[PDB]
């Protein structure tokens, strides 16, 4: 609704609701599926000493969307 | 960027595992190619799904 | 007065005839020979109302 | 050195009806309810299945003609011959309905609503509500309402049934 106006894309809203809908189910199945909306993953490029340098060009978490 | 390709390996069985091949073009050639699928002859099987 | 509602009725045929065309190329033959037919069905109309003002014209 | 596509190890590939063709009376449709590309439901023939798209709800039935939709956070029912109702409920996607009588309905997750809890749902729409006051920006915002939006269509979702 409003949030492509501050150019959230597509993919980003599917996220979200699928965070929201593994939220709502029960405790006890709530593991299996949240397994699947469990943010994992990161962006790093070699630092010219042998270091990760994170990329902060996507977001990985939704709170930050 | 004209095109985006993912090289991975498909799992054919136990014993096999492939190369295979996911070539995305970006939305203006795709869209270029959905177009023509849909007016023209060629491209019958995308015909009625470009359309 | 009859064929204003035959001439506007003949641009609805053409009107959708377009659009069809438009959202199944390959399939523009048959749309056109129906929207012939169409045309035919409502010209006859308006023979039918031109039949009578020539009628309590020349007469 | 050429290499094979991905799409040449998949057997299952869709069948689209010439359209100078004759028509046949189908009394079945072949449902493909599929999440993270795990498929629920596969090649099932339903009697009907009903969708919750951006404009509105669609009841698909054998013959539909072809129609791509995209789906909204929502319930999906599917309602067998026999006489029998399996209800999910989804939280995006796509589904692509074909005039050969095929239905792939696509989604990112696809929960049955037996699954989902009530209590949680309600509690969760009080929680981000005050999320939303305490929104920062208007992004935050934005985001706090799609979560919102599902979580009222869950909540209202189950007290249809």
């Amino acid at each position: 609704s409003s949030w492509r106006d501050h150019g959230i894309s597509y993919l980003k809203y599917l996220n979200v609701c699928t965070e929201t809908l593994h939220s709502t189910v029960k405790e006890s199945r709530r593991a299996k599926y949240e397994r699947w909306s469990k943010p994992c993953y990161t962006a790093q490029r070699p630092d010219g000493a042998g270091g990760q340098e994170t990329i902060d060009k996507v977001p990985i978490h939704t709170k930050d969307y | 960027a004209d095109r985006y390709q993912v090289i991975f390996n498909r799992f054919v069985s136990a014993g096999v595992q492939r190369n295979a091949v996911y070539n995305i073009p970006s939305y203006e050639k795709w869209k270029e190619d959905l177009a023509d699928a849909a007016s023209s002859d060629n491209q019958k099987n995308r015909y009625l799904f470009a359309n | 007065i009859a064929l204003a509602g035959v001439g506007l009725g003949i641009g609805t045929i053409f009107g959708n005839l377009l659009v069809a065309c438009a959202r199944q190329p390959n399939l523009t033959k048959m749309l056109f020979n129906y929207a012939i037919l169409g045309f035919a069905l409502t010209e006859a109309i308006g023979l039918f109302a031109l039949m009578l003002a020539f009628l309590m014209l020349f007469s | 050195h050429d290499l094979p596509e991905g799409f040449e190890f998949m057997e299952h590939k869709v069948v689209n009806k010439d359209i100078h063709a004759p028509h046949e009376n189908l009394e079945t449709l072949r449902l493909t309810l599929t999440r993270q590309d795990e498929f629920l439901l596969r090649e099932e023939p339903v009697k009907c299945v009903t969708v919750t798209g951006t404009n509105g709800e669609y009841g698909i039935y054998p013959g539909h003609a072809y129609k791509i939709v995209q789906l909204n956070p929502s319930p999906l029912t599917v309602e067998y011959t026999d006489g029998t109702t399996k209800k999910y409920f989804v939280s995006g996607g796509f589904a692509h309905i074909n005039n050969e009588g095929s239905c792939d309905v696509n989604t990112v997750e696809c929960t049955l609503l037996d699954d989902l809890d009530l209590a949680i749902a309600e509690k969760e729409l009080a929680a981000q509500q005050a999320a939303l006051g305490s929104a920062k920006d208007d992004k935050a915002k934005s985001v706090v309402e799609i979560r919102i939006s599902v979580i009222e269509a869950v909540i209202a979702a189950l007290k249809h049934h």
